[PDB]
Formats: C-alpha cells, sequence, structure tokens
C-alpha cells in the first residue's frame, strides 16, 4: 500500500504542461483503492476470529 | 518535555495540579536533570526540582540511559511519575540517527488553575452599516407587484 | 576533440556512480529483510513470555 | 531489542548514502545533457577553482566499501542471533514438557 | 572470516554459555553448583 | 522564424527530459526503497491536463512545422543562389559591351 | 512501456533539433555571402559614374 | 556552467576525478586559443593598413 501510494504521488508531481493519463495511472488508482478496500476483509476476519 | 499530576486535598474548586517539566539528559556523563520553568501567578516555589545526577531506574542500581527515552512513556524518578509528551528538535534528529523510532507525539494537559486566571479580551466587533438610512438611500422608489 | 574527451570522462563517472548505487540498494534490501525476520522472532518471544 | 536497534542504525546510514547518491545522479545527468547551443548556459563568476570540501576517489571508494562492510556485518550478527533465539525456545519448551510429565507420574 | 565482528560475536557466544550455565543452575538437584549473578531480576 | 521555432523545440525537449527523469526514477523504486511516508489524500487528487493522443499530436505538430520551415529555408537558399549567379552574368556581359 | 514511449519521442525531437540547427547554420552562411556580394557590387557603379 | 553545476553536489560526493581536471585544462586551452586569435587579428589589421 505504501509503495503504491508514494509512486502515485511522486508521478502526479509531473512537470507543468505535460500531465498525461494512461493505462497505468488508472492501474495505480485501482491498485490503491483495492488494497484499501481489502484490508478491511482481513480486519473483519480478525474480529470473527 | 514532561509533566506530573498531584492530588490536592484542601483546594477550593480545583481537584488536581499539572506542573510542566523540561527534562534534560547530558550526554557526556549520562546524567539527567529536571527543571520546571517559571509560571507567573502560580504560588509554588518553581525552578530546579532535581539536581544534575545519575538517576537509578532499578533497586539493583542500574541508571537511566538514552535508549530507554521516548515519547508517551512514563518516567519515575524519586517517587514522581513524569509523563514525557514531546521532544526537542535536536533530540528528534539524534534518536533516529542512533536507530530508535520515536513514538508519535501527544499534547500537554493544562493546569486548570492558570487557565481560569486568564484575563478577558477588551474588544468588540463593529456593527454593519445597513440601516433604515442606508436602505432608503439605495432602494427608494422600487416596489414589487405580484398578482394573486 | 576536447569536448568529446570531456563527454567520455563524464560517461565513465556516471557508470561508476550507478554501479555503486545498485550495490547499496541490494545491501539495503537484504538488511531490511533480516530486520523484519527479527521482529517476527521478537513477537514470538513476547508471546512465549506471556503464556508462561 | 538491542540487535534490532543496531540493524536500524545501519539502515539509517545506508539511507543517508542513497539520498546523496541520487542527487549525484541528477547533477551528473544535467552535466552530460548539455551541448554547444542550448538555452540558459552562462558564465560563472570566479570559476575554475577547486572547493576545499572536495574528497578523493580513493576516499569515496573507501566510504562506500566501509558502509557495505558494516551492513553485511550487522546482517550476519542478526542471523546468528536468530539461530540462538530459536535454540532458547526449543530448550524451554522441552524442559517444561519433561517437568510436567514427571509431576503427573 | 574477514567480515567478523569479534566483539559482538564474543558477546553472543558468552551469552549462550551463560544461558547454559543458568540452565544447569535451575536443573541442578544437589544444590552444589553456584548461581549466575547476571540472570536475576532487579 | 527559425529562431522562434528552435526556441519552441528546445522548450519541448527540456520538458521531455524532465518527464523522462521523473518516470524512470519512480519506475526504479521497490518496496523497501526510501522516500515513503503517510498519504495526504493524494489518491483522489487528479490534475492531468493531457491525453496520449493530444500529447502525440502536440509533438507531431511541432515536428511537421519544423519540417515545413526547413523546406521553406531550402527554397529561399536556392533562390538566393540563382539570383547571385544571374546578377554576376549580367554585370560581366554589360562590362564587356561598354 | 510508458518510459519506452517517452524515450522514443525524446530521440525523435533530438534528431529534429539537430537537422534544424544544421539548416539554420547553412542559411546563415548563405546570407553572409549574399551581404558580402551586395557590398562588393558598388565598384562598377563608381567607375561608371 | 558545467563547473558551476558540478559544484552543487552533496558533502561526500565532491570527488576530484578525471573529469574535473579535464574541465580545468579545457578552460585554459580555450583562453590560450582566444589570445592567439586576437594577436593574429591585430597583425591582420596592421597589414591591411600596409596594403592601403
Amino acid at each position: 500500500l505504501k509503495v503504491a501510494q508514494t509512486r502515485l504521488d511522486e508521478r502526479t508531481r509531473r512537470p507543468n504542461i505535460e500531465l498525461c493519463r494512461d493505462m497505468a495511472q488508472l492501474r495505480l488508482v485501482n491498485e490503491v483503492h483495492e488494497v484499501d478496500d481489502t484490508i478491511q476483509t482481513l480486519q473483519q476476519r480478525l474480529r470473527d476470529a | 518535555d514532561a509533566y506530573f499530576q498531584e492530588d490536592v486535598p484542601m483546594s477550593t474548586e480545583e481537584q488536581y495540579r499539572i506542573r510542566q517539566v523540561n527534562i534534560y539528559y547530558y550526554l557526556e556523563d549520562d546524567s539527567m536533570s529536571v527543571i520546571e520553568p517559571v509560571v507567573e501567578n502560580s504560588g509554588i516555589l518553581q525552578g530546579k526540582l532535581i539536581k544534575r545526577q545519575r538517576l537509578a531506574k532499578n533497586d539493583r542500581g542500574d541508571h537511566y540511559h538514552w535508549k530507554d527515552l521516548n515519547r508517551g512513556i512514563n518516567i519515575t524518578i524519586y517517587g514522581k511519575t513524569f509523563r514525557v509528551v514531546d521532544c526537542d528538535q535536536f533530540t528528534q534528529v539524534f534518536l533516529e540517527s542512533q536507530g530508535i523510532e520515536l513514538n508519535p507525539p501527544e499534547k500537554m494537559a493544562l493546569d486548570p488553575y492558570t487557565e481560569l486566571r486568564k484575563q478577558p479580551l477588551r474588544k468588540y466587533v463593529t456593527p454593519s452599516d445597513f440601516d433604515q438610512l442606508k436602505q432608503f438611500l439605495t432602494f427608494d422608489k422600487q416596489v414589487l407587484r405580484f398578482y394573486a | 576533440k576536447s569536448q568529446s574527451d570531456v563527454n567520455k570522462k563524464l560517461e565513465q563517472r556516471l557508470e561508476e556512480v550507478q554501479f555503486w548505487k545498485k550495490e547499496l540498494d541490494d545491501k539495503l534490501e537484504q538488511l531490511v529483510n533480516v530486520t523484519d525476520d527479527l521482529l517476527i522472532y521478537k513477537i514470538r518471544l513476547e508471546k512465549a513470555l506471556e503464556t508462561l | 531489542s538491542e540487535q534490532i536497534r543496531m540493524n536500524r542504525s545501519a539502515k539509517y546510514n545506508l539511507e543517508k548514502d542513497l539520498k546523496d547518491k541520487f542527487v549525484a545522479l541528477t547533477i551528473d545527468d544535467i552535466c552530460f545533457s548539455l551541448n554547444n547551443n542550448s538555452p540558459n548556459i552562462r558564465y560563472s563568476e570566479n570559476a575554475v577553482r577547486i572547493e576545499p570540501n572536495s574528497v578523493s576517489l580513493e576516499d569515496w571508494l573507501d566510504f562506500s566499501s566501509t558502509n557495505v562492510e558494516k551492513a553485511d556485518k550487522q546482517r550476519n550478527n542478526s542471523l546468528m542471533l536468530k539461530a540462538l533465539v530459536d535454540r532458547i525456545l526449543s530448550q524451554t519448551a522441552n524442559d517444561l514438557r519433561k517437568q510436567c510429565d514427571v509431576v503427573d507420574t | 572470516r574477514f567480515n567478523l565482528d569479534s566483539h559482538r560475536s564474543t558477546e553472543l557466544t558468552n551469552f549462550y554459555q551463560m544461558v547454559q550455565q543458568h540452565r544447569k543452575y535451575y536443573q541442578d538437584k544437589t544444590g552444589t553448583v553456584p548461581r549466575v549473578p547476571y540472570f536475576a531480576m532487579p | 522564424a527559425n529562431r522562434a521555432s528552435q526556441h519552441e523545440l528546445e522548450k519541448d525537449l527540456s520538458d521531455k527530459q524532465t518527464a523522462y527523469r521523473i518516470d524512470d526514477k519512480c519506475h526504479h523504486l521497490r518496496n523497501t526503497s526510501d522516500g515513503v511516508g503517510y498519504f495526504r489524500g493524494v489518491e483522489r487528487v487528479d490534475a492531468t491536463v493531457s491525453v496520449p493522443e493530444s500529447w502525440a499530436k502536440f509533438t507531431d505538430d511541432n515536428i511537421l512545422r519544423s519540417q515545413s520551415e526547413r523546406a521553406a529555408s531550402a527554397k529561399l537558399r536556392d533562390d538566393i543562389e540563382n539570383l547571385l549567379v544571374v546578377t554576376a552574368n549580367e554585370m560581366w556581359n554589360q562590362f564587356n559591351k561598354v | 512501456e510508458r518510459v519506452n514511449d517517452i524515450g522514443f519521442w525524446k530521440s525523435e525531437i533530438i534528431h529534429e533539433l539537430d537537422e534544424m540547427i544544421g539548416e539554420t547554420n547553412a542559411l546563415t552562411d548563405v546570407k553572409k555571402r549574399l551581404e558580402r556580394a551586395l557590398m562588393e557590387t558598388e565598384a562598377p557603379l563608381q567607375v561608371a559614374r | 556552467t558545467r563547473l558551476e553545476t558540478r559544484t552543487h553536489r552533496p558533502n561526500v560526493e565532491l570527488c576530484r576525478d578525471v573529469a574535473q581536471y579535464r574541465l580545468m585544462k579545457e578552460v585554459q586551452e580555450i583562453t590560450h586559443n582566444v589570445a592567439r586569435l586576437k594577436e593574429t587579428l591585430a597583425q591582420a589589421q596592421a597589414e591591411l593598413k600596409g596594403l592601403h
């Protein structure tokens, strides 16, 4: 989670005139949202245990 | 930074004390001192509480060392339990250099006696200049007609 | 000719510094891995001392 | 806990080396990217002088090799501490089991 | 080996030997062996 | 006009190196690489101003503009050359006639 | 893949800048020779006048 | 400019290597060539006066 977040932040610090979406920026967004949503699965399983 | 809380029996309305404390740790001799900075209208004799000494952490005779110091940890010296809540900026860059993560910082609790002694502010917020004179000078000869 | 020679020397310097950065990164990887295994063993010691 | 602290100190020294090595990469890439006709190329006032803080190639190589040497030393010490701790746990478990069996009999 | 921390290695092996001494002390039966001073709680 | 086009090309070049450096360094990172920290809600913040098609179109328009300007430069050079030879021939012939 | 595309466009713009520099230098030399010939054509006018 | 930007380097990476001495040699070489060109220009001016 931390490495995906810091990569996405330092590559949304990209220049001034050329900030470009691609197939990989959406990949990073999906990965971060997925890990943030799926840590709750493990926390709920811990509560059940 | 530190503080320690004392119960007070005979007090009128307050129920406890909070005494702000700065704890120093001298590196060249591993000696530790405790000083309370002076507050204005507190009647307590304020100043040095503990002389620069080597303070024993154990009944065997082991002394305090800089590895055991962090934030948010109670320190007991001479029957008093100090609560360390914050660290200096030179200490913060020193402990990470040696290999110790400092704890996340907290806040210092306030003495209820001195907080009640704060004087009120002599101030007032000015009124708006939109009156019967201002409305008549701007919206004269303007009416709204509605059929019903 | 002087400009070309300066460029070649700069290229060699860049290659040296890149190699040493790679070696330091690999050493950091191994060190932090051993550190996490040390924390796992510390948690095992804590649970043994608790259950005793 | 003490060995963990020493490993963290070695990690901090390695991080301090990397954070300057990256600045070296950026500076040398700016240096190699220049050509004859580019914008923002300017004379420097009182140039061609060597700074007193400059070190030598042998000292730089010694610094890098010394840091790698220290980190590898700390890694080996932590490894054999791990083996030691595993053996301590095995000792205590077997001793308690034997004592409980004897007491029950 | 060239990459040996002699001080830390001696500390770790002396700790292991002192652990074994403490183990022999708490598994003694006749009470003949002495007590190690280091393994004591303050 | 050539100086203006060269200035625009050099600015686009410098932006290209800056983007390449940021992309490559952020690619080079691993799990334990340095610079990691807490997030300030940078996930939802998106400030992209370009799409790949617009970016490639911008660069290709710059390239095609420079190429057409090169062609205009070549034809102007040829015009200057044939003007020079024609004028020299005229001067020599008139001097001989006088 | 993203960094490969960025490097490709960097190579293209470098080549474009190089040929533009060469063309500008060639036309500058031609202009210098043209101005020299313009200054040289004054003498037959003077000898005729 | 190369010397100015190589000055801006971290504390331990200020390394005197082959490139730095090459730059310091190139600067003096360029200055010497400029001085030679200037003296040839002065001789050309005096000889133009002689032709006149």
